[PDB]
RNA sequence: AAGCGAAUGAUUAGAGGUUCCGGGGUCACCUUGACCUAUUCUCAAACUUUAAAUAUGUAAGAAGUCCUUGUUAC
RNA sequence: GAAAUCUCCAGUAGAACAAAAGGGUAAAAGCCCCCUUGAUUUUGAUUUUCAGUGUGAAUACAAACCAUGAAAGUGUGGCC
RNA sequence: GGUUGCGGCCAUAUCUACCAGAAAGCACCGUUUCCCGUCCGAUCAACUGUAGUUAAGCUGGUAAGAGCCUGACCGAGUAGUGUAGUGGGUGACCAUACGCGAAACUCAGGUGCUGCAAUCU
């Protein structure tokens, strides 16, 4: 209808979460550098609940965010893993979905430190162009009704190439 | 959603271009505010701001009704003095702010004096006031919401209008060549950007790297014939022309505005009146009380 | 015990007006103040710097002093049985010129401009204000307008 | 034992019995808490103006 | 009446026994509220009711209200 | 004084919207609580969009107004 | 899992701003980061309590010397 | 008349939903050698106006739209209130006389105006 009202991989993000501090968090962080290929940032403790075990600002966990072709040869290489199974929840009403794995590093060898299954929770952002409008310092604005991602745009993009199907089991 | 109509009796609206976003209240107050005891004494502002496509260089005072214009620039207009190409790289902010500068004091008769930095080197150079003469204009940079960078275009403006003789307070710390390791600038380098070295350097690396990017950028260079070296020679061309003057001829403005309004009045929605506001609802109504 | 801080009983005195609140515009920090010019005085609770204390808001001064920022204003306070002068620092948010001032030299500008032309003719031509007068003698026809009106209407409970 | 604690009755009558008066303005006011920048060269205007005043006049 | 005869016993001061001109519980007057019934601007609820007015949204005041517009 | 189908805080009553929010009740049940929506009765010294009366500040000129132009290190 | 991290949407402040309450504050006065010592020197003027005494607290300047910022500017303790 | 830059007043300007927009401008938009900033050229920087698109931003229009604004012998001279009486009433309270005088409500209309500079079938 338009070549600028496209949908696109905006984001990639990819999170880890532990429920303690340490050497769990180092390998936490090799495991992002290794595949998305950068410095993973870990994150505080918003407040204490001394039933989870986590404390105020120590670290509890690791995410990395990618974009533009990485993120789509990391989608791929998650999605292969799943087999293109996803449901009609993953999907959130503003049009981004995402999923959850475990333990693909028999891809990607590095080293192998296999002493420790990972979990790893890939998110995904879906955008159109013209999203700067509102992350622009300048005449931010909020993008028209019409130019939003929503979930059956998403549902459609996906059940397109990435040849998917949802709501199955 | 929902947006209850005692949240929307209760909301109070931010000030017209703080919801556009275009101007910063905060530093504006700061900007304009002027010492009590100079009663009338207009404090002048360099708004110096950068769309795609063009750069705007603006002396600006305050009064009541609105802000005036003592002198404009364009970057536009550059193709009069010789550049036609990058009309909002570094070295052409560089251009507009030495033109606002050689128009604004033409036009204050202050240009026989304080003629600046007549021969570019990168040095930082404040225009110093003479022994008995009349001071340089004031004028204090104004960047809207560009954030402050170590080689940003605004401060390139801010040379470029400094070395043409006004008086702007300014520091070298967001020059390029500036170091944050080692505290000094790189006048050399400095001077280079001045004068297109950034890009020039470019094309001369990507012309050599590969040839297909190198013609997809730089197509116009490549289009009328003009090689990175000649880059250096425009500039200063370029310098001497808007010394020579900075005049500001406008346009002959062809299809004069009355002409320029009948055509644009063809192309806007007119307001429906009251009674016709009632015949559309009245038509709705008997539309669906038609009984189908 | 009983309390006495500067800013006492100023709960609604320095309100905000409602939908009102925020930054303050720039025509309050454009206008110009001289000395001699006669200026309101009212608080902006936003700007804590250079208050007036509660007791000058609604008063009004003179300006007798210009700084950066201020203006210094004498104000006649009535302390016991006689009137003190009091000088205020008050940042220019607090202050406003008063239109009782512009307004009485826009008078002065008419009886000097009502002088000029009377002399040329038609000498002492009433240049002071005078009081609202009794009205003068007047015809009220009945010409569509015949008097016709009922008497006092009688109780009913309308609940 | 309790008394009276306070009470503004009469005092207005006894404010009034000698006329709150105004406080008497005068031509020249003092300069008291004026700019000293201003204050400062405000008299070297003033010497001026008595010098070519004087020149005037003699 | 009666009972309200009988409350007012058990009340200080004085108390009067007042027959309204409104239908029931409403703020209108019993011919207006027949007017406004007999045509469809009264619409029943839980135990008052809601009136229609030429006020705000259409599409709402067909939604709502639809024995009206005949 | 007014207001509460305006914010805050109180407060009576049902309507509508069918939600892994301990409704027992099929394994989609008039016999359920909340939450949201449109309504409804009644309130506030330490609530409020409004907002009086009375009281209260200033001005109503020669120490003024208009014109020309001298001083200054501001 | 209702409460761990991650993403988006709505969000006039329903948060936060050491401490009572009230006022104020949204590209901030809140949060995070960089730099700092103006919480400094020397006098006077002023506001509040008021006798127009003191004490406290505070305001606007002046002469220095500085901090920060690209700059206007701000800063003579703590948003009031 | 459109548009841009900087504004003044700060909703008649806001909010929701939906339709339009010639030109120019603005915009989204292409790239990462350079100066700079990132977990991430998303933001911020720089570079080419080149590869493209009015889709969104933006502007305007529609709405028995919400909100907001203005008026009304709308409610209402009502509530309240200054002054007075050796007025009424056991009181609570109330009436009258000379003055001032609301808010809710109910209709009605309206939905930015404007300054400086530049530019545009
Ligand atoms: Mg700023
Ligand atoms: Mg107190
Ligand atoms: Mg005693
Ligand atoms: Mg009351
Ligand atoms: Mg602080
Ligand atoms: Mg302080
Ligand atoms: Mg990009
Ligand atoms: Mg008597």
């Amino acid at each position: 209808q338009n070549p600028m009202r496209d949908l696109k991989i905006e984001k990639l993000v990819l999170n880890i979460s532990v429920g303690e501090s340490g050497d769990r968090l180092t390998r936490a962080s090799k495991v992002l550098e290794q595949l998305s290929g950068q410095t993973p940032v870990q994150s505080k403790a918003r407040y204490t609940v001394r039933t989870f075990g986590i404390r105020r600002n120590e670290k509890i966990a690791v995410h990395v965010t990618v974009r533009g072709p990485k993120a789509e040869e990391i989608l791929e290489r998650g999605l292969k893993v799943k087999e293109y199974q996803l449901r009609d929840r993953n999907f959130s009403a503003t049009g981004n979905f995402g999923f959850g794995i475990d333990e693909h590093i028999d891809l990607g060898i590095k080293y192998d430190p296999s002493i420790g299954i990972f979990g790893m929770d890939f998110y995904v952002v879906m955008n159109r162009p013209g999203a700067r409008v509102t992350r622009r310092k300048r005449c931010k604005g909020t993008v028209g009704n019409s130019h939003k991602t929503t979930k059956e745009d998403t549902v459609s993009w996906f059940k397109q190439k990435y040849d998917a199907d949802v709501l199955d089991k | 959603d929902a947006k209850s109509s005692a949240y929307s009796s209760r909301f109070q609206t931010p000030f017209r271009r703080r919801r556009e976003g275009k101007t910063d209240y905060y530093q504006r107050k700061r900007l304009v505010t002027q010492h009590k005891a100079k009663y009338n004494t207009p404090k002048y502002r360099l708004v110096v701001r950068f769309t795609n496509k063009d750069i705007i260089c603006q002396i600006i005072s305050s009064t009541i009704t609105g802000d005036v214009v003592l002198a404009a620039a364009y970057s536009h207009e550059l193709p009069r003095y010789g550049i036609t190409h990058g009309l909002t790289n570094w070295a052409a902010a560089y251009a507009t702010g030495l033109l606002i500068a050689r128009r604004t004091l033409q036009k204050l008769g202050l240009d026989e004096t304080y003629k600046g930095v007549e021969e570019v080197e990168g040095e930082y150079e404040l225009t110093e006031a003479v022994e008995d003469g009349p001071r340089p204009f004031k004028v204090f940079l104004d960047i809207g919401l560009q954030r402050t960078t170590t080689g940003a275009r605004v401060f390139g403006a801010l040379k470029g209008a400094s070395d043409g003789g006004l008086y702007v307070p300014h520091s070298e710390n967001r020059f390029p060549g500036w170091d944050f390791e080692t505290e000094e600038i790189d006048p050399e380098l400095l001077r280079s950007y001045i004068f297109g070295g950034h890009v020039s350097q470019y094309m001369e690396e990507l012309a050599d790297d590969d040839e297909e990017r190198f013609s997809e950028l730089f197509k116009g260079y490549l289009a009328d014939d003009i090689d990175a070296d000649s880059l250096e020679d425009i500039y200063t061309s370029a310098h001497e022309a808007i010394r020579a003057d900075p005049a500001f001829k406008p346009t002959e403005k062809k299809f004069t505005k009355e002409q320029y309004a009948a055509e644009s009045k063809k192309y806007r929605q007119t307001k429906l009146s009251k009674e016709e506001r009632a015949a559309r609802v009245a038509a709705k109504i008997a539309a669906l009380a038609g009984q189908q | 015990g009983k309390s006495h801080g500067y800013r006492s009983r100023t709960r609604y005195m320095f309100q905000r007006d409602f939908r009102k609140h925020g930054a303050v515009h720039l025509s309050t920090y454009l206008k110009v103040y001289k000395v001699g010019d006669i200026v309101d005085i009212k608080a902006n609770g936003s700007i804590q710097k250079g208050m007036p204390h509660k007791f000058y808001q609604g008063k009004t001064g003179v300006v007798y002093n210009v700084t950066k920022s201020s203006v210094g204003v004498i104000i006649n306070k009535m302390v016991g049985n006689r009137y003190l002068e009091k000088r205020l620092n008050l940042r220019v948010e607090h202050i406003k010129h008063s239109k009782c001032r512009q307004e009485f030299l826009e008078r002065v500008k008419a009886n000097a401009a009502k002088r000029a032309e009377a002399k040329a003719q038609g000498v002492a031509v009433q240049l002071k204000r005078q009081p609202a007068q009794p009205r003068e003698s007047r015809i009220v026809s009945t010409e569509g307008n015949v008097p016709q009106t009922l008497a006092p209407v009688p109780y009913e409970t309308f609940i | 034992a309790k008394s009276k604690n306070h009470t503004a009755h009469n005092q207005t009558r006894k404010a009034h019995r000698n006329g709150i008066k105004k406080p008497k303005t005068y031509k020249y006011p003092s300069l008291k808490g004026v700019d000293p920048k201003f204050r400062r060269n405000h008299k070297h205007a003033l010497h001026g103006t008595a010098k070519a005043l004087a020149a005037a006049k003699k | 009446v009666e009972g309200l005869r009988r409350a007012r016993y058990k009340f200080p001061g004085q108390q009067k026994i007042i027959l309204s001109k409104k239908w029931g519980f409403t703020n209108l007057d019993r011919p207006e509220y027949l007017k406004k019934r007999e045509a469809g601007e009264v619409k029943d609820d839980g135990a008052f009711v809601k009136f229609l007015s030429k006020k705000g949204s259409l599409e709402n005041n067909i939604r709502e209200f639809p024995e009206y517009f005949a």
